[PDB]
Parts: structure tokens; C-alpha cells; sequence
RNA sequence: AGGACCGAACCGACUAAUGUUGAAAAAUUAGCGGAUGACUUGUGGCUGGGGGUGAAAGGCCAAUCAAACCGGGAGAUAGCU
RNA sequence: GCUCGCCGGAAGACCAAGGGUUCCUGUCCAACGUUAAUCGGGGCAGGGUGAGUCGACCCCUAAGGCGAGGCCGAAAGGCGUAGUCGAUGGGAAACAGGUUAAUAUUCCUGUACUUGGUGUUACUGCGAAGGGGGGACGGAGAAGGCUAUGUUGGCCGGGCGACGGUUGUCCCGGUUUAAGCGUGUAGGCUGGUUUUCCAGGCAAAUCCGGAAAAUCAAGGCUGAGGCGUGAUGACGAGGCACUACGGUGCUGAAGCAACAAAUGCCCUGCUUCCAGGAAAAGCCUCUAAGCAUCAGGUAACAUCAAAUCGUACCCCAAACCGACACAGGUGGUCAGGUAGAGAAUACCAAGGCGCUUGAGAGAACUCGGGUGAAGGAACUAGGCAAAAUGGUGCCGUAACUUCGGGAGAAGGCACGCUGAUAUGUAGGUGAAGCGACUUGCUCGUGGAGCUGAAAUCAGUCGAAGAUACCAGCUGGCUGCAACUGUUUAUUAAAAACACAGCACUGUGCAAACACGAAAGUGGACGUAUACGGUGUGACGCCUGCCCGGUGCCGGAAGGUUAAUU
């Protein structure tokens, strides 16, 4: 059957990616989040 | 002009391969693992001064480094008209 | 002509269908054309605001002349064409000077015929004039609000205009709602009525047919849960509710017009 | 010509059996319905939680839905166990 | 290695997406792999991806996103103009052979092509974020002309048969060749060429549009395929050598015709229909400001430049999504033979596989099948399940009906092979020849050769001839919903929802109404034959009485009645 996770390299950067990240305030504030913790990835970019 | 300093940082290491003693045999073709920003010009002019031959065309590929060790390098495959090279 | 199509197969046993032999068989003229994509009755906001729009066929806009502005030069009817954007069909007419309008045809209107705009045009149909210059009793159309503005009323298929009055500055006009009006004597109208008057005598036949002019299907509100409409559930068919609009204000009569900056200008209401 | 007909792909899902610590957190097998249309599909986009979307079933909105998920108020409160 | 089975419109081949080195070689067998493993997509080492022409980038725009100013909104921020991004779409050019252990339109061989820069020469009006062309567009249907491709014949090479026969209407194999360049024909579209004039194309134009006049319609665009050349080249059945028997090296015949052919091409065509079918740039053309013996434009030649990134491998799957080497899911391209209407189905080709535990035995019971005497729905909640029917042609076919249907109604009959009609018919194709011409990619005439149903008559075989696979059960009476459709992803497909039609009601456009503190936006670039909301639900015949009550609409004389004073 069909999954939920279908994937497209392009639709996971223009929803998750650093530069969508960065574009309005609270997604600014995820990455503020996750450089607090400390987190390796900050975000889907790679 | 490319500056000689910059012709000097494009060559590293010259390859050496079974690939690349066939391709120096047949085609008169030096395999060169370059600079991975060294562009054709770049080598070309590196390779027909330092080593003072003769290049026909450069056929470059970018080689995906393996993980666990190897980074991302260049295979320049140098193809010279006559100049014996390496 | 009013065709009734033979009972070959169900959705065919009751489609009755307009065809205008008239109507020009080739492509539109297209200097006139613009492209026109569908909104689903969403807004900027993305959300439905008005319900039941979508799909239906793919639509070019046809520049339609409203205004009527070229003023004393004659203008002869190249040919009517069918426009998918309004009930009624227009008309390709090219003036003396070499240049392309659309018009809304009017009823009598053909390949041929001349027509002209301005304050000295004969009284004839297709013809526009300013309203202080047509005479009290005449049947108009594509009627003006301002001055200028562009026609705003009677523009529909079998549509046309009353001027009963005259009274300095304004004329009255009998809508077809059947409502009286006051409009500026110097807005302009066109004589004649809006051709293309078998358009109400069309049955669409099948529910497909309504799916490709871009109308979503109607669910009745009743047949829903209460969370979604006002006539909410029962067990079985059960109303017991005085009938409201999705948003719950009472239909079937209450009156819903509020414009007190307009009502100086309506001399009877419709009824 | 046809929301025509029969019937592969394709899209579904009426019945029976099997499976029920499954080959599978809904499938397999045998049949079954539509199959030029209110058709199906690829790729992008858009609508956000008392909100969306709904040919309307309280359906669906990432195996979650008569109010998603995550984190916070928070050690809510619990005459009950 | 030899047999055997299995897929074959796939279980073959090539990709996109996604993955990420899984790819090739050498080594190892702890763990991994539902067993062993000497093997592996496992471990370790080393290699492997070569592009002016393929793709990306780039140019251009759709939906949409963002958005200087700007307009709004306690703040955060919303919307949006100029603009700028954004493919799933439009913009330039390479083919065939050869080669690696793993890369090829990328390397090599041969033969091409495109765009741009810069010089020389010759001739010259050039010049926009501006005008006009063009790009540029739906569904359905029907030819006709072709090709891919196939079959047979001819040709060439080989063969003469483990068992009766096999020097022949015998057997096996091969009979390939591209981009480009030249020609321009089956077809499609359109009258052409001059001259004069102008209320149009935000200005002006020699371009587009319009109006007259003359004179020839005999012109031009577009266009598959064929043919020529590429190419005396390459490839080529097989032979001859070396050999590590892997495999490498050398040489190399014929390389034609007829018929049948697509869902591919002509075709973005043609005919029809209503539901009336992107945009912008590249491209062509016109001028403005401006430039003036410059600069620019056109053509030829020469020369140079075409960067950067991707290229391995899987890709209906053991490499992607499903926790698994998971019976599931997953878009595009290609598609051979014999039967067949077929991309169904059976069996095969090319290729690819036997599904990572096996060996015995031959109990009950379970699963998945085959067959059953006599009965024949007695079963059961119910024919659930099974069994049955099943093709083509012809004959024949009731009630009822909205005249279309019902209807494959029902029910019958003929089907194989052989021979003759006819050493292969009707039909299809069509060569030479023969004429013609406005003389070759021409047109008639002629019928060689090839292909080829269907029928009738006669005969013959089995129990059976639509012999397999494939492939309607039928009829009669009723409830409901008109109908095709839609739904409770994962126990409900229905009489439910939708529906065409009907009615009511609201709405005069800055519409009602909706999403929005707002700004705005949808409705709608629509405008009362238009839109919204409600109920009913094709069609036919129809829809009675009641305004008490509760809404809604209208009226307002009087009573009561807020802030305020």
C-alpha cells in the first residue's frame, strides 16, 4: 500500500529547509531552538 | 592570463592507475588528480607550462569521495596531442 | 434554434440545445484575447468564499467594448462569435478607420450592418447614445451608471432597459426586476435588446453538463450533521427549524439590501 | 453522436474462502464494477485546528480525529483505585 | 558444463523520482544472510563516472511565492504596485561503428552541425524596457500516403543426417548500414504583384489594419516518405592462427526483391462539435530619441571560444516508500514469432530466472484442486459456495415502452481436414512493356509476379471440430431509487449523498453573501435569461383545506420604552 512519507528532495527543502527557515520570525526562532541545544543538524539542508 | 602561482596549486598528483596507463598508451592521455576548482583552462595551462608539453583537450570529472575517508577530488583526464608527459 | 436531442442514452433523454447556425465556426481575434484562470471561489486567502465553483472548461476573455467611446465614426458587424465568458454572444466589428472592437450583439444584429456611437447617431438598433438623447418609451441596453463608467445593466442574454422618464438631469428606467431607477441623462445606453433570447429555453440535460460550466454539486443542508449546518441531523428526515443559510441567517424572505448612500436613486422597489 | 455498449491496461472494491503471534498494523486467491468520462495519473502550488476541506460518512487533514501533532501553564485536578 | 522446468506487453531492456557507491577487481567468513556457505547488495583494500551538441545551469514565462515604495493592522505583522523568482511548459546544435574488469551520442575512427567574439574584404540605414507578426495551443472522428517492423522468395555460405526416408519444390545461418548534405512529392494552406490614400496600432513607421485602382490568377508557404550521396567506408555468416583455452589476432561471401504493416510519421493537418480550448521570450519586421563620410547592418573568408555541475550502480525493486534481503505500493519509454479482433490468452524468441533451509514418509486433520453411482436444493437464514452458460455467421425473437429501447430477449442451425469450382477464386498490390506530356519523385494503358478471404459441391476421421487456454446462465412477479456517478482509507456501496428538472426567497452592482480587527480579495472582469441561499429531486398526472401558534414581510394612529437633558 501507499505510505505516508513519499519523498521529493525539492518539496523537503521549500517546506523545511534553511532558507524557508529564515524566512518569517518564528521559523527563525526553531533555528535559535535548535543552536541552543546544541543540535549537529540544524535543519533538513544538506 | 591565469597567474603562474594559481597554474602551481592546480596539479597535486599525477594519477596513476591500470585506466590511467591505458588511457596514457592509447590516446596519449596523462590522468591527473587536480585542484577540484582547477577549470579546464586552468589545467590546460598548468600542464602545457610546468610539465612543458602539449595538451589537446582536458576531459575533467568531479570524483565522489567514499565515505569513511576519501574527500571529494578531480580527475583531470589530460589528453595531449605529442608532448610526452608522465 | 431550440433542438430537443433523441433519447439515444439516458443524459442525452432530456438535453434541449441552443444552436446559432450564425455563430462564426473558427478561432476568436486574437489581439482581443487574454488569458483568464479559474479561481475555485477562493480568495487571497485561500479559502472558499463563494461555494460550488470549480473545474469546467478552460476560458479565454474576450476584451468586450463597453464604453462605447469612438464617437461619430461608422463600425460594420464582421461577424458574431460565441463568447464562453457571458450568456449573451458578441459581434467583431471594424470601423472605417481599420480598427477591431467586440460588442455584445444586439437582437436584430448581422453580418453587415452598420452601427455608430455618439450624440448624433440615428435612432437605430445597436446604436449608442447618451440617454438625454434617445427618446422616452425606448428599449436600451448595456446601460450606464456614470458617465463614462461603461455599461453596467442589461447586459444578459434576452435583457433590455425602459426609459419611462425624463425629469431634468436624470431619466427613470424600468429594470427588468421590475424596479424603477434614477441614472444621469448623460450616462449612455445601446437601442435594442440583448440577442440571444434562447438562452433561458436551454435544459442541460445531465449533471455533467453542469460540471463542465464550472458548478460543484449543491449538498442540501438538511442531509448533514449539526456541526455543519444549522438544519442539522434527526433520526431519519426530521427539520423542525425555520430555514437559514449555512451562516445562520433566515432565508426565505428576510430582506438582506443595506445602502443608504444609494437609496436616493431607487424610485420603486422590484416586486 | 453518446456522463453509449462489450472488454485489456488503468482506476476501483460487491461476494466467498484463506490469513488473524499474517508474506501484509486490511493483503492474497477466485470471481466482480467502471473503463472517452461528474475519467484517471505524473509534477509543482494553495487552504491550518473551533480552523481547513467534504457529490455529507462526524468522512478526511502523515497508521491520530465529535476538535491534529509538538512544546509550554503542569507536579492541572482526582471526596476514586 | 549438459539436461530440465518458469516469465516473456515481463519475472526482458532503458530511465525519471528516490537512494547513495550498493558498481568492477582482489582477498576474508567473526557478525550479517531465517540453514551451510568456499558465496553475497556483508567486512577490508584498490580501482571505476572523461560532453560546444545528453541533462542541469542559462533565457523565458504558468499556478503560485516574495515584494522597494505604498495601503492597512496595539506590537508581531497582513495585503499588494513597480519588480523579482518560480516548471510540470516554450528558447541553438551529432550520428554510425569500435573499445574497458567496470564510462560512453562523453574516449577512439569516420563523417557532421550550432551559437558567439574578434579581424579582413565588399556592399550598405542603423538604432528601443516602444508598435505589429509569430511562437500559440480543445475534444471526438475519418481517411489517404508512408515508415519502423515482419513474412516469403532470390542470393551467398554451410549441410547430407545416432532410427525407415532425405541431391531436393530438402535443412541451417546471413542477407545490416546513421546523422548530415542534395533533390522536393503524397498531402495541407493561401490568389499574387504594383500604385494611391488614412478619424486605427498610447508617438511614428516604409510594418500591421483599413479604402480604392490597374494587371496577371500559371505565385508562394508548408510537408512525411522515396531517391542520390555519405559509404570502393564500416559491419558481416563463417573460416584460419595463438592460447593461459580465458579468450585474443587475421581475413571475409551475399548484402536484393515482392508482399504485409502500425497505436509511430505526414498531422500543431483535415472534417465536425460545444463545454469554445496558457503565457512570455528566443525569432521576423517597423520605426522613435539618437547617430551621421562614424557607429552599426548584410554576406564571404579567417581565427578563437563554447565555461561550470551531473554522468558508477539499482530503478515495478534485495539499492526507492513499507521497522525486515517484507506475496504490498511506485510515474515515463520500447515491444519480435505462431494462433487470435486484440497490449486478452496459450506456447515460444531476445533476454532474464528456479523465488537462501533441505532430506525422507505417504496417518488423522487443515488448505488448494480433480472425479464421482442413484437422486437433484431434499441444503441453508438465504443456491452461500460450487456446478452450469460462454465464439462467429445466419434464421428467429413476447409483454411493455419515454419509441430510443426491451434484445445476445427467449430459441435454434453451421463450424475440422481434404479435393474440385479456381494447378489460388472475388478482392488487394502491381513490374516490364506501350503510348502521351506542361518530359520525371509524371500520367494513362497493360498485366507478369506477389498476396488472398468467403462460399458451394463432393469426400473423409474421432464419442466429441468455437476440441486447449479464452469465453454471457436464462426467464417470470414485485419494493425502493429515474438514470451514469459519490460515500463511512481499515466491518455499512445502500433505499443514503449527488444529479438534470421544479419552486421559493434574497440581490440594482462599491450586489447580496463569504474570508478578513483592517487593507484588501473572492463572487465576477459576471451584472436580474446574472449570482447567492433554501427545500424538492428525470418524466407523466398532479399538489386539496388551514395564518390559530412560531417565524418572515408590510404598516404605525395609539400605549410602553435607552442613552441624553
Amino acid at each position: 500500500m501507499k505510505r505516508t512519507f513519499q519523498p521529493s528532495v525539492l518539496k523537503r527543502n521549500r517546506s523545511h529547509g534553511f532558507r524557508a527557515r529564515m524566512a518569517t520570525k518564528n521559523g527563525r526562532q526553531v533555528l535559535a531552538r535548535r543552536r541552543a541545544k546544541g543540535r549537529a543538524r540544524l535543519t533538513v539542508s544538506k | 592570463m591565469i597567474r603562474e602561482e594559481r597554474l602551481l596549486k592546480v596539479l597535486r598528483a599525477p594519477h596513476v592507475s591500470e585506466k590511467a596507463s591505458t588511457a596514457m598508451e592509447k590516446s596519449n592521455t596523462i590522468v591527473l588528480k587536480v585542484a577540484k576548482d582547477a577549470t579546464k583552462a586552468e589545467i590546460k595551462a598548468a600542464v602545457q607550462k610546468l610539465f612543458e608539453v602539449e595538451v589537446e583537450v582536458v576531459n575533467t570529472l568531479v570524483v565522489k569521495g567514499k565515505v569513511k575517508r576519501r574527500s571529494d577530488w578531480k580527475k583531470a583526464y589530460v589528453t595531449l596531442k605529442e608532448g610526452q608527459n608522465l | 434554434a431550440v433542438v430537443k436531442c433523441k433519447p439515444t442514452s439516458p443524459g442525452r433523454r432530456h438535453v434541449v440545445k441552443v444552436v446559432n447556425p450564425e455563430l462564426h465556426k473558427g478561432k476568436p481575434f486574437a489581439p482581443l484575447l487574454e488569458k483568464n484562470s479559474k479561481s475555485g471561489g477562493r480568495n487571497n486567502n485561500g479559502r472558499i468564499t463563494t461555494r460550488h465553483i470549480g473545474g469546467g472548461h478552460k476560458q479565454a476573455y474576450r476584451i468586450v467594448d463597453f464604453k462605447r467611446n469612438k464617437d461619430g465614426i461608422p463600425a460594420v458587424v464582421e461577424r458574431l462569435e460565441y463568447d464562453p465568458n457571458r450568456s449573451a454572444n458578441i459581434a467583431l466589428v471594424l470601423y472605417k478607420d481599420g480598427e477591431r472592437r467586440y460588442i455584445l450583439a444586439p437582437k436584430g444584429l448581422k453580418a453587415g450592418d452598420q452601427i455608430q456611437s455618439g450624440v448624433d447617431a440615428a435612432i437605430k438598433p445597436g446604436n449608442t447614445l447618451p440617454m438625454r438623447n434617445i427618446p422616452v418609451g425606448s428599449t436600451v441596453h448595456n446601460v450606464e451608471m456614470k458617465p463614462g463608467k461603461g455599461g453596467q445593466l442589461a447586459r444578459s442574454a434576452g435583457t433590455y432597459v425602459q426609459i419611462v422618464a425624463r425629469d431634468g438631469a436624470y431619466v427613470t428606467l424600468r429594470l427588468r426586476s421590475g424596479e424603477m431607477r434614477k441614472v444621469e441623462a448623460d450616462c449612455r445606453a445601446t437601442l435594442g435588446e440583448v440577442g440571444n433570447a434562447e438562452h433561458m429555453l436551454r435544459v442541460l440535460g445531465k449533471a455533467g453538463a453542469a460540471r463542465w460550466r464550472g458548478v460543484r454539486p449543491t449538498v442540501r443542508g438538511t442531509a448533514m450533521n449539526p456541526v455543519d449546518h444549522p438544519h442539522g441531523g434527526g433520526e431519519g428526515r426530521n427539520f423542525g427549524k425555520h430555514p437559514v443559510t449555512p451562516w445562520g441567517v433566515q432565508t426565505k424572505g428576510k430582506k438582506t439590501r443595506s445602502n443608504k448612500r444609494t437609496d436616493k436613486f431607487i424610485v420603486r422597489r422590484r416586486s
